[PDB]
């Protein structure tokens, strides 16, 4: 395609992840190859031909496939395929790029460190991977572990880069030079950078203050990879953390004034629905984050459909209804629970948004007169009165779990004061019924 | 039929069904490890295996009796409960689990019982059982305390295995770094051989080393992945159990930081010791009478209808003794019990004073309150609990001698608590039941007039 | 009674009660593990027993005249105090703890001081004293650092003590690992003993190991399990103290993130240096006179009545110069105080401008204000502090031009901190006195004429 | 000129005087405890002490030209300033550190070098710098890294050089835990002796080990206590490493969790797949642009004055573009700019529809607005940066075609960011400036003319 764009099109996602592999691999074999004489003439080919792919993909990347990216500029996604180029040129990331990719002829692998630099389009490939997928914190644990990992790589390579200066086997301290000669140097790594200890002492003057210097470092890299894994697993769970902090601190509420099982067991029936069908707690507390015009297309989606339904709003000002919708609340009641009871008035919409519920007659009530599904208003007349002039003619339990929108009167009062013709609208189709 | 998840039937299901769930992972892997444990008490082995398939078997079939909840509701026909079992992945878990691998027993021996290991995959209900647990029980907070450390025990356990299958591998006695020979006496105990597997595995998980270093290139592989995970695995799991300990007292973090805050303001300005001495008993005095809590904000995220059934339990008390509200306002006591918000007056203090606007109506809760004149030497009459006061400034009478301004000063002898009902608040619960309110203006029509 | 346990009395009695229950809780595990430590300090041992339980038999004492709250007032009846006391727990801890369990010196021997294992069951008193020394002590973070270090310090002596005890029961020097034999002159002292015990602990507890390996079964798993305690019960101890001296200074520290927001704010916006560097020449001058913390945030969690005291007593001086109240009486303060609003400009800001709308009254407490003229250079009149402004604009006035409007403009010559009385909050303090109504009138019109 | 604190010139000084106290604090120390450290470089101590003494003279000297602010003016008085600096306990730490303790180099030989120990109490310059450094740096998490990992090397020096002198004291060679014998040439060398000095206190005070165990029992109680100490100081490092990273990822984390908060409310409610899709959209490009952060939240601690002027330099190409700003009265903006709310609106969305009640008034910074008709085609005309709309709704007109009711339907094209301003408080701003009105309603009545 010639213009593509980040949010969708996994072709880029996987383009962008065979660069984040061909960055891996000069960030992870450079220092190998530098201190290590895995390098031998034997394979050189190898190594040779593995650079010069990365190298291609590089300049593939920065050549033919990033210019065809389409960006925005002034809230207008650009399509043109000179505007894409030009962008590009004056982007920091294409700099960085071709600071990057540099002839460096003079077979020593040192010289490739420059290969290292494109680290912009590893951040970019983060926050695309953490925009796809969802359940984004073990991708982000990954990230760590793999940022522990290579700070254990680079630890390696440096012991044996100084095993190798010292002489192989001079000493307790250095790498002897039996075995893989590189899980050796990791296992030092490992045992420095995490300050386990166990290992020979170092005797010479250099030995000393390389391990000294290993020490301290790996001490704040040790406290930075365990806060990096203790910030993940808190953002991972702090939804989690947060409700179960609530649930316990009302249950230890309601055990400090021994309140009776009864109420406390519906207390956490309703806390346990509330966050396995919700996923949270609250539901003012997300919408107010929200801008103003999301939270109000949200509520348009939501229930407008059902709010404009019913016989007693229409007629209404569009933004009149637009305003009630901001203002409904989710009330959850429990299955055998009264929403509505007969003998007590009536001031509250009721919207079933999910469940249903029953409207109970006939003698002593123990009857079922009909049965409200989801999306079903009852209660609507209870809002158009002087106040505490009307009462329900029956009573409404909820059968289920039932989650319903609730309007409610001075607070829908309110918002008649903001639109006049409303007002009189709503007095007029008032008066009328009564 | 039904079985009810919410029920108590169910929970203690998840416990008879977690304990062979937690006797698989714990002691299949001892045994395929440690193959002494599995030839010395395969008499027992083999019968604790077989209660356990039997639950396991129990188990499914309590899986297509268990309904679910959908729209809200609870589905009662078995048919459609048995195809939402099946369609589900945990009916493929199941069948994983109960795939009948012990035949395998015949073919490989006694001497090999890791063909149990696809028992494992009923890991869900032992989760869900801790999880059901935790909300259960009163405390909470112990309990996922003490499941962290069980995992801790759980991976140490087996890392202890994992460690004795790669020296039994690599050949015991060969090397420094693997379990020494079984033919000597001393290390050829079985309890010996796990225990020393778990000391091994506790100092390298917990990265404490001190054990012979590896010398060899599987043996420093294993070491060195033993170690990442006790660095990324181990180590979020004790920081998780400090986590845990802190939330048990955030709320004294919280209350603390107030009190630190509050004094260290205190400290620059240059407040007086007396003021300064009279803040530090107030602030001891909520913590030795556990005030620091507010139903305010633990009561945050709750149905109005459920807020009302907390909170008349909690002051079923103070509202029957009130005469005019539970007795004559019949409904308007729930829509008063939520705006009422808890207090506190100090002694000697002041809750309201003449001239001075009311913005609030004063309910007592357990408070002893006097009516003074001018400066307080002299009380004409003590409020004991339940008494209200303060209603003439929130609504006043047709030829008001005053308006808008309070009547009278009531000082607070002792530590009083006692409700407070905002003039707004009282106007929205007032305005839907204007019929016992005729109550309040007789008693604001004779008291206004002396 | 009574000892009024909101008094200084009974908190001085905490102190007391305390240094027997640390010293139970420190040197009662010693005497009981360390044979030489009892044997040949007895009769300072045995003095220091006396003593303790004497100081123990007072804090009975005490804790039956102590007075409880019932109805919010203190309990002076004697025998009501005593019916609380023993209905409470605390009574058979207290009883429990000081059972005189000595007489099993007779029996038992000299060399057996845990008998006395239930003397330390009185922590309720020494957690109390920790809990009340919080609140009332100056410096909150460096005792909460003290006790969590004394805590450790109890786990670690707690822990040599026991690793002795092992050592003994296993034998001295039947094995590397437990303590080397009492008959060697080197380690035969007791201090050595002790503080070779301590090391080993230290070793174990902080995660460090450098100790011989165990030899025996038992051995194995006591360091397993020593070393499970000091990953979970001793570094969750650790991570607090780090989390506290991380968090010493928390106003600094809002402070600090405060500043980096906005400079991340102005990084991101491209804004001059010029203005950058105003910005933090502002927050230095914040954090330089220790305007950082906001008394609204803060006190905001006290009662009003506190609070308003609080308030009346950090700015006694700036208030009293106000000519506006305080004059006739001395009693209208009381009143404003919790209405002012404190606000801080910069040197060279318009405070005032011609022609706003002023919804607030600005009563200056710091800083020299000017009128200034049209154009912004000359100035008539420097307000110093104490001197009240901006008060045309709030109310109207009879035969006034621009009763909504300001007179004149003001600027700051410096910084001033000086409060905002609202428009709205006047109006309901100053209908109380109408002598200051018309003061405050007269006045405007004096200035308003010309 | 006197010397203003804060001015440039001032933390020029505090570096100035800060690069001694970094001297003095580790060098001094160093030279008392390694004793060939000051005997070999005598010549080059010696003048940088007299450097050192100079640059705290020149200190004590600046601190009497440093003026403070008393009403908020500074004190360019010189001698209030002399009073103000010697009633202070800086002056008192300043004589005390700077008394001549050279002199008793004669006495106490050239082998004394911690006679200087007293010019350690000029701590608070350091720190004073230190904490200004931390406000006025542009990478302010890079620099507390820096402090932090410099403070670890202060106290791992200091306990280096402890260890050291106790090893002196003890006589090398003596034990295998101190240091060996000097007179052996490897470990006689001054950088053999400092720098194995240093990679015991960094082994013992980061929780290492890997140090030869005590011998005396000295020597137990002083490893004892300084693993302590390192076990502290770890925890330290360690609570503010993760403070400085949940600092960094405050703001990504908290809209991540918002993120994952709105999916699962969409999923929840079945919500319809392209308002999700377009949702998610605009979540990106608001993280991506970084639009995310609000400016109401980080620049409400700034002064009124300065939050307007910051408000201006951010929006100064957008501003002068609208034709109410910088048009006819050049000076409404600074005032008006603070009442303006930003608002970011999705592709497809309406910000006004014909027939509706207008609230507010809209000013484009960036987008591009379509103003589309009924049918969602044909555009009348296209807004661009820096324009206005959304006026005339809220004017009020005696004669006009729609009463308070929009008359066109706005449709954003993409992604457009506006300043939303209300009604009433344009109204505010609009009766000071006629002017500004006239135009204006000019500008409305002829589009509304057509
Ligand atoms: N009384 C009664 N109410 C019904 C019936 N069917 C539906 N309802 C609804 O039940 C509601 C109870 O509260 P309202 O009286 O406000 O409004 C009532 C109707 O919306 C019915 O057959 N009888
Ligand atoms: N004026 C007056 N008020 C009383 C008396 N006893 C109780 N009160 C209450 O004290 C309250 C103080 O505030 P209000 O004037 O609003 O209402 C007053 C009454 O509710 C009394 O004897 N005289
Ligand atoms: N106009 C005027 N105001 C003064 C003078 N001295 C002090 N002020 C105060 O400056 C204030 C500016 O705002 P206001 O007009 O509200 O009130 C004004 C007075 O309170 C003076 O001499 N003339
Ligand atoms: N009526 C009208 N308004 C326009 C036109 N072009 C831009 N606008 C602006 O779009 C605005 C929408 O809200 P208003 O009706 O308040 O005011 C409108 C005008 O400011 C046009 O061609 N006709």
């Amino acid at each position: 395609p010639q213009s593509i764009d980040p949010l969708t099109n996994l072709m880029y996602v996987l383009w962008l992840f065979f660069v984040v592999m061909a960055w891996n691999w000069n960030c992870w074999l450079i220092p190998v190859r530098w201190a290590f004489p895995y390098q031998t003439p034997d394979n050189i080919h190898h190594w040779l031909l593995m650079d010069y792919l990365c190298d291609l993909i590089y300049f593939l990347d920065i050549t033919v496939f990033q210019t065809r990216l389409q960006f925005v500029r002034g809230g207008d996604i650009i399509t043109d395929k000179k505007d894409m180029r030009n962008n590009y040129l004056k982007s920091r990331r294409f700099k960085m790029d071709l600071l990057s990719l540099l002839p460096l002829d003079f077979v020593n692998p040192l010289l490739r460190l420059p290969r290292c630099l494109k680290y912009m389009a590893f951040f970019e490939f983060n926050s695309r991977l953490e925009s796809i997928l969802s359940k984004a914190y073990v991708y982000r644990v990954i990230r760590t572990t793999a940022y522990l990992l290579y700070s254990l790589h680079l630890n390696s390579c440096l012991y044996y880069w100084a095993s190798a200066y010292q002489g192989l086997g001079s000493t307790h301290w250095v790498y002897d030079g039996v075995g893989n000669s590189y899980i050796r140097c990791y296992y030092f790594a490992v045992k420095t950078l995490i300050t386990i200890g166990g290992l020979p002492d170092p005797k010479t003057l250099f030995e000393i203050v390389f391990q000294l210097l290993n020490y301290f470092t790996g001490v704040f890299a040790f406290s930075v990879m365990i806060g990096q894994m203790r910030d993940v697993v808190g953002a991972a769970t702090a939804g989690q953390t947060y409700y179960r902090s609530c649930m316990d601190s009302t249950v230890k509420y309601m055990n400090f004034y021994k309140i009776p099982k009864s109420v406390q067991n519906r207390v956490k029936t309703w806390y346990e629905y509330t966050w396995h069908s919700q996923g949270m707690l609250d539901e003012s507390e997300l919408m107010v984050q929200l801008p103003d015009k999301m939270r109000l297309d949200l509520a348009i989606d939501v229930n407008y459909n059902i709010v404009s339904k019913v016989a007693l709003f229409q007629g209404c000002d569009r933004q009149m209804i637009f305003d009630m919708l901001k203002r409904l609340r989710s009330v959850v009641y429990l299955p055998n629970d009264y929403v509505c009871k007969k003998g007590e008035i009536g001031r509250e919409m009721y919207i079933i948004q999910a469940g249903q519920v029953q409207v109970l007659g006939g003698p002593d009530g123990k009857s079922v007169l009909v049965t409200l599904k989801a999306g079903s208003v009852f209660g609507e007349i209870s809002l158009l009165a002087v106040g505490g002039g009307n009462r329900r003619t029956a009573n409404v339990v909820a059968h289920g779990f039932t989650n319903l929108f609730i309007l409610d009167k001075k607070d829908l009062n309110e918002i008649l004061v903001h639109y006049p013709e409303s007002q009189k609208l709503l007095r007029k189709k008032a008066r009328r019924m009564l | 039929v039904v079985i009810d998840p919410s029920g108590n039937t169910y929970y203690n299901w998840l416990f008879c069904i977690t304990l062979p769930v937690m006797y698989n992972w714990t002691m299949v892997i001892a045994r395929a490890c440690f193959d002494e444990l599995q030839s010395d008490y395969l008499e027992y082995w083999l019968i604790l295996d077989y209660v356990s398939d039997i639950v396991y078997l129990i188990d499914m079939f309590v899986r297509t009796r268990t309904g679910y909840l959908e729209q809200g509701l609870l589905v009662k026909e078995e048919l459609k409960l048995i195809n939402k079992y099946k369609s589900n992945l945990q009916f493929k878990l199941d069948v994983l689990s109960l795939i009948p691998t012990d035949l395998l027993y015949f073919k490989l021996g006694w001497n090999y019982p890791e063909i149990r290991l696809n028992r494992l995959l009923r890991f869900s209900r032992m989760f869900e059982f801790f999880q059901r647990t935790e909300t259960r029980t009163n405390y909470p907070n112990i309990f996922r305390i003490s499941n962290l450390v069980m995992y801790i025990v759980i991976i140490i356990h087996w890392n202890a295995c994992v460690f004795y299958s790669i020296s039994k591998a690599i050949g015991f006695g060969n090397d420094t770094w693997v379990y020494p020979d079984i033919n000597d006496p001393e290390f050829g105990r079985l309890a010996r051989k796990y225990v020393y597997s778990l000391y091994w595995s506790t100092l390298t998980l917990t990265t404490i080393g001190e054990t012979p270093p590896p010398v060899r290139d599987s043996e420093y592989v294993f070491v060195v992945v033993d170690f990442l995970i006790g660095v990324l695995i181990f180590a979020t799991i004790v920081g998780n159990i400090g986590s845990m300990i802190s939330n048990m007292n955030a709320a004294r973090a919280e209350f603390q930081a107030r009190i630190d805050a509050i004094k260290q303001y205190m400290h620059f300005r240059n407040v007086s010791k007396d003021m300064e001495k009279r803040v530090i008993k107030w602030f001891d005095y909520l913590w030795t009478n556990k005030k620091t809590v507010d139903e305010k904000e633990v009561l945050k995220y709750l149905p109005d209808k459920l807020r009302a059934e907390i909170a008349i339990n909690v002051h079923l008390d103070t509202l029957k003794k009130v005469r005019i509200f539970a007795d004559c306002e019949a409904g308007l006591l729930v829509e008063l019990v939520l705006k009422l918000q808890p207090q506190v007056y100090s002694p000697g203090d002041y809750i309201c004073k003449k001239g001075d606007i009311g913005r609030e109506m004063y309910i007592i809760k357990e408070g002893k309150l006097a009516v003074v004149a001018d400066d307080g030497v002299t009380q004409f009459v003590v409020l004991s609990d339940g008494s209200y006061f303060g209603e003439i400034s929130i609504l006043n009478i047709k030829g008001s001698k005053a308006g808008n301004r309070r009547t009278a000063n009531i000082k607070s002898i002792g530590y009083s608590d006692l409700f407070c009902l905002s003039k707004d608040d009282l106007m929205e619960a007032l305005t839907e039941y204007p019929d016992a309110k005729t109550m309040l203006e007789e008693k604001g029509k004779q008291i206004l007039m002396k």
